[PDB]
């Protein structure tokens, strides 16, 4: 006779992410050639590496200004792609569409003061385990940090490590629960000479081993 | 070490505060001769040369996010202009050079980018203007930006009276800070030159 | 690492700069061809609908990741749920061609219809923004994948096959009002 | 080859499943691989 | 999906004729069956006459068999119910309908899909 | 047991252009032989190349007549398969059933005047970019054109180029929007001697690289 | 190029005549076997229908492209939507043969029936025009593909397989009344 | 071979899918390929 | 599964307007059809107006065609029945409903799935 089959139950329905194709209806169509079209990207993390975008500090500025005060803490923000400072970034705009991440996150610090104005800065990674971050560089000198002054080269890149218990981290902070699961990043002003209104621009890009893991679609539509 | 000279045609432009040349999306043009123009396109080398343009005055009261644009091609009064109004289809890239001369005792940062298919940016989208071919002008270091971009678009040849693929953008990143010994104001100019100018479809005269 | 900032060259520091170790990464999920290959909804359907990808929701996965590119190329798959037959005409067709069965017409089976359409636009690439016009905020009218027609269409899904994206543009996230970070509810078992 | 997970060949020819590209370059891959790393100046570890 | 536009209703007296028309809003390539239902005053809706789009296969009611005549215009995509020799009992509200889903003769008067607002026909004596 | 299968949803329904076959019901049928039957065409564009057909000028004539006037513009028509002059052509009758086209379009000019009547003609391709076409050969001499006089050979073929932005063009003009997307074609009468009522017949055929792309069915039925 | 016109030889000038360049062309869509292979409607069905291809609409794709040839040969496929069984008799059969189940009879499945029929006419080719008669505006009665019968047939579709066309004839387009060209609405996205 | 897009062979024999031609020439292809091109007379480019 | 929360009922007099709202409890990605049924005192439930979630395809009853207006809020996932120029006959118990299973226009007023407890609207004269 003919081949008998078993029309299984549970199989067949449409899943919107299934790995199979549809059947065609319009054959023998040729496209106009787009050989060597400029500006192609095949990975989002390539663009996220090569193109850093600005952070958003108080008053919505991409930079922190030196302060004529006793306070040496310029800015402080959670290590979270959902932080208030990263809300306007491309790394964050990409990371909102994924469940988990892992790897390095690079910060760039560009000094835009005059030539006759010097300064010395410091950035520290404060992993979780304390309730409040430190507000003195003398006390934050015991974390992982780096120092740098101003000169001919006006840029400085610091790489935030991925240190945690699990192999991956959520790209979204759960609820009003406090004390971010990852640490904080604290920028300090060690000293400065004749730098009253000079600024330091901050931006962020993805590291060498950064990775986003599980695609989702979380926005209200 | 930071001395650069660009020669476009019979015009040159030297700068001693060079920071490099930025190539965007390509280091050279793609196939200029395609199937849509049917073999009837020609190259004009007399139109590839510099021309000046004034962008804006960089004063101290302009905050972060102050945007100034200039759509290219602009109103040209020379050989490029008669090309645009004399042929039906054109294509060319750009070789732009922006200069903001103050003195080394100023402070601030400018962002010079070349945006394809311009559309107005929201205040939150200006934080990502560095996704396009760009450079910074910091009076601390340099007085001159230099970007070089190819031709791109949905069509291989363009009707520039209907569409403008490229747009030059200058945004205030850090406000200009001056002192008693620094320049109180800065004027910004552009020095643009088309690259690989090819034309097709000659038009009748008007006389 | 220290470098000249105004030159705009990319710089990638490592954790090796202070004794660390760069780990192996797998970026299969942020592949352009992979992430754009899922069915996404079109929430404005008519008796006659012109398939334009800029009608996907601007904050969806595919919708937003498509707004984050200047140009693109793709084939297409559609899942239509209709009454009666479904006619499809290619890019450039008269609107009156949609009433004849010489064109691709699908006689409706029970749940819905799932087809695969080619790329029929006369341009080498399509665009999400256009600086100017095309006649003698609004894209050219030739920026579409055809049109469909039924007596009434209930839902439409689209899927990009062999997708290629060019010239990236800004892609934003939800803004944080006053918090230290954007906090939201995350799935967790009951009890 | 993105988001297709069947090992068997397609039942329909390539001429009918999708359109065919004709001829007559990943920028950001090369732009990220050509990024600077290491240090600048001297090092005293 | 589809909306129906009716025309030609009004008032006449016994012995005259009326012509009702109906054109659907979209011109999809289906085999729809245009029909006419009437609802007399203080009574329920009932079938009068239907016609198929492909051929001119016409159904009728026992009430109106020799009097009424239905036709279709392939070009203008219309259908016309030519009412002749009206009786005073023909006073009712006349509705058109579509019936896209199945087009068999045996079921040509049982289940329609799109109605469209009815016309008023009030014949006098 | 037996092979289990998944009856997928969305697959199965009839598409009127699908590439699969039906199952037979009547076997072993042989046809009468039609070996070497004359006049076979396997491509419409072969017939469209080898057989040109006439244009339709004012009053519905396939020809333009020399004019005893100061006006030197014989005829002018849009480069469109939906033009008023091409309404009666085979190229247009074919092109009505397709969405897009590209390639060359040839025009043929046959002079049917007496031997004692001379003339000199000109045809120009006026690409889009002007609002109104030129009406003087002195002004249309700046487009792509060709000139020719009358003699022993009474035919002349001019080939309209495909010059545009896109790789393909629509074979149908959209709406009452003016200024045809492609240019115009303008026929001029440079001069003539003793040619008062002599005519010039015009016809059109497809070029060497002409092509129609996407089949449709657009007519009201 | 200049040539003798009255000789009626084909002449194909190029854009190379003034410096241009003839481009590569692909004519897969104007192939005779390709374009005639799509289902097209037959809008006059009866309880008994004789399959005659000259009953397709004269302005459809296949209908018009078939009127544009003098002779033709083809197999056939039909899609019938009927009630009860569907009997098919070949070319030349009595009309009373359509009431017996020794002939190809299809017991109706749910949506419709899709069959493939051979070419059974006694001639080497069929014709769309005939100059004269065949007994001792109207084609010979042997110019058909058989007949079908059901209790009532709702729709009939036909498809030409292995089509061959000979001796082309005029093929017209819609006429332009007073315009400069025939303008119509073309599909374009909303908004 | 027009408008068929499956790679697998047919399930039914050729004797049953369609009729069989017996024996005992494209005119317009040859009539178009044998068309005149070039010029006539002399050329002065 | 899904529960419906109604708001905006009350008492008015003839000539005024009322606004009814209904929000479902879960925000699943379906194409549900929010509708409104009313039950007059001493009479059986009947359809008033429905709307589709995807587009703004609205059905209506012959009784309330020009007066009533229905809309949907994509953001807040709500639906509103704007009742205008009320008649003394509009006194009834107004119910919302869901109809998740099929979303075709022809059947948009026949078979709903989740009702949710009705509101009371009693217009006076």
């Amino acid at each position: 006779g003919i081949v008998p089959v078993a029309c299984s139950d549970g199989y067949g329905g449409l899943v919107t992410t299934d790995p199979k194709t549809a059947d065609p209806v319009y054959g023998k169509v040729y496209n106009p050639p787009r050989t060597n079209y400029p500006g192609r990207f095949t990975n989002l993390l390539d663009v996220a590496e090569a193109c850093p975008t600005f952070l958003c500090f108080d008053d919505g500025k991409p930079y922190v200004v030196t302060r004529e005060d006793e306070q040496r803490l310029l800015a402080k923000f959670d290590v979270s792609l959902a932080a208030k400072h990263m809300s306007n970034t491309y790394l964050s705009g990409i990371a909102q569409y994924y469940a988990q991440y892992s790897g390095t996150i690079n910060l760039h610090f560009m000094f835009t003061g005059s030539t006759d104005s010097k300064a010395r800065y410091m950035v520290a990674y404060v992993p979780p385990g304390v309730e409040t971050p430190p507000d003195t560089p003398e006390r934050a000198a015991h974390c992982i940090h780096a120092e740098w002054d101003t000169g001919l080269n006006s840029k400085f890149t610091f790489s935030i490590p991925y240190v945690s218990a699990a192999d991956y981290a959520y790209t979204a902070s759960d609820v009003a629960e406090t004390t971010n699961v990852q640490g904080w990043v604290c920028i300090y002003q060690i000293t400065h000479g004749k730098a009253q209104n000079d600024t330091l621009v901050v931006s962020v890009s993805a590291g060498k081993d950064f990775e986003l893991r599980l695609p989702i679609d979380p926005r209200t539509q | 070490d930071r001395t650069l000279t660009t020669r476009n045609g019979h015009t040159t432009s030297t700068t001693q505060s060079s920071v490099g040349v930025t190539y965007g999306y390509s280091t050279g043009e793609d196939h200029v001769s395609g199937p849509n123009t049917s073999g009837l396109e020609t190259r004009v080398t007399q139109a590839e040369r510099f021309f000046k343009k004034h962008l804006f005055n960089w004063t101290t009261d302009k905050p972060f996010g102050h945007l100034e644009k200039l759509k290219l091609p602009t109103d040209h009064k020379g050989v490029y202009g008669h090309l645009v109004d004399s042929f039906a289809y054109m294509r060319n890239g750009w070789d732009v050079e922006v200069s903001a001369v103050g003195n080394q005792f100023n402070g601030g940062c400018l962002l010079v980018a070349m945006v394809p298919e311009w559309k107005k940016f929201t205040p939150r989208e200006k934080y990502q203007l560095t996704l396009f071919p760009h450079q910074f002008i910091s009076p601390r270091t340099n007085m001159t930006a230099h970007i070089t971009v190819p031709y791109l678009g949905v069509n291989r040849y363009d009707q520039y009276k209907k569409h403008k693929p490229w747009t030059l953008v200058v945004m205030v990143v850090s406000p200009l800070t001056t002192s008693s010994i620094g320049a109180t104001e800065i004027k910004v100019y552009a020095n643009i030159a088309p690259t690989h100018v090819h034309v097709a479809g000659e038009l009748p005269s008007k006389e | 690492t220290t470098s000249a900032g105004e030159s705009a060259d990319p710089v990638t520091t490592t954790v090796e700069n202070y004794g660390g170790e760069t780990q192996v990464q797998r970026r299969h999920h942020t592949d352009v061809g992979f992430i754009m290959d899922r069915f996404v909804k079109i929430n404005n359907t008519n008796p006659t609908h012109v398939i334009d990808l800029m009608q996907t929701h601007q904050h969806g996965l595919v919708g937003a990741l498509l707004r984050a590119a200047t140009y693109y190329f793709s084939d297409l798959e559609i899942v239509v749920r209709h009454e009666g037959n479904l006619t499809w005409v290619p890019n450039g067709a008269p609107e009156a061609a949609l009433s004849n069965a010489g064109n691709p017409t699908a006689y409706n089976k029970a749940p819905f219809t799932r087809l695969a359409l080619p790329y029929t636009a006369p341009h080498r690439v399509l665009a999400t923004v256009y600086n100017g016009t095309s006649k003698y905020t609004q894209l050219p009218a030739s920026f579409n994948f055809g049109a469909i027609r039924a007596t009434d269409i209930s839902e439409l899904l689209v899927r990009m096959k062999r997708a290629e994206l060019y010239c990236p543009r800004p892609l934003l996230a939800v803004e944080v009002t006053a918090q230290d970070r954007h906090k939201q509810k995350i799935i967790a078992p009951a009890k | 080859s993105g988001n297709t997970g069947s090992i068997i060949n397609n039942y329909y020819m390539q001429q009918y499943q999708n359109s065919m590209d004709t001829q007559l370059n990943d920028w950001f891959s090369k732009l990220a691989s050509s990024a600077f790393s290491g240090l600048f100046g001297a090092l005293l570890a | 999906q589809v909306q129906l536009q009716e025309s030609g209703g009004g008032l006449v007296q016994a012995g005259d004729s009326l012509r009702l028309s109906c054109v659907p809003s979209v011109r999809t390539s289906d085999n729809y069956i245009m029909g006419w239902f009437r609802q007399p005053p203080g009574k329920e809706r009932e079938f009068v006459a239907a016609i198929r789009r492909s051929d001119g296969t016409t159904k009728y009611a026992a009430s109106v068999k020799g009097r009424f005549a239905i036709s279709r215009d392939v070009a203008k995509n219309a259908a016309y119910l030519q009412m002749n020799s009206l009786k005073a009992e023909d006073t009712a509200v006349y509705y058109c309908a579509a019936k896209y889903q199945s087009t068999f003769y045996s079921t040509m008067d049982v289940q329609y899909d799109y109605w469209g607002q009815g016309t008023q026909v009030t014949v006098s004596s």
